[PDB]
């Protein structure tokens, strides 16, 4: 029994890491989103003076 | 005496004003980038 409550609560904390993951990808990506507008801006305005 | 070269001198205050405004339109996109990419973090915090 031991080993199995042992298990589980490692389950669930691995659980909980992996949402948290989950989290800091998903602001990585907004920042790498952020980064993309103003890259294609660029890329327009680079066009523009070409 | 009048000014030498009247047209010149005005074209370059109108090079400074429309500078100067280029630069605040400028920043003005910059603080939008910004304040969209902290409003979406919170919401991830």
């Amino acid at each position: 029994a031991n080993r199995f409550t042992s298990n589980i609560k490692g389950l669930t904390q691995a659980a909980r890491n992996a949402n948290d993951g989950i989290s800091v990808a998903q602001t990585t990506e907004g920042a790498l989103s952020e980064i993309n507008n103003n890259l294609q801006r660029i890329r327009e305005l680079t066009v523009q003076a070409s | 005496e009048s000014t030498s070269d009247p047209l010149a001198a005005l074209d370059d205050a109108i090079s400074q004003i429309d500078k100067f405004r280029s630069s605040l339109g400028a920043v003005q996109n910059r603080l939008d980038s910004a304040v969209t990419n902290l409003n979406n973090t919170t919401t991830n915090l």
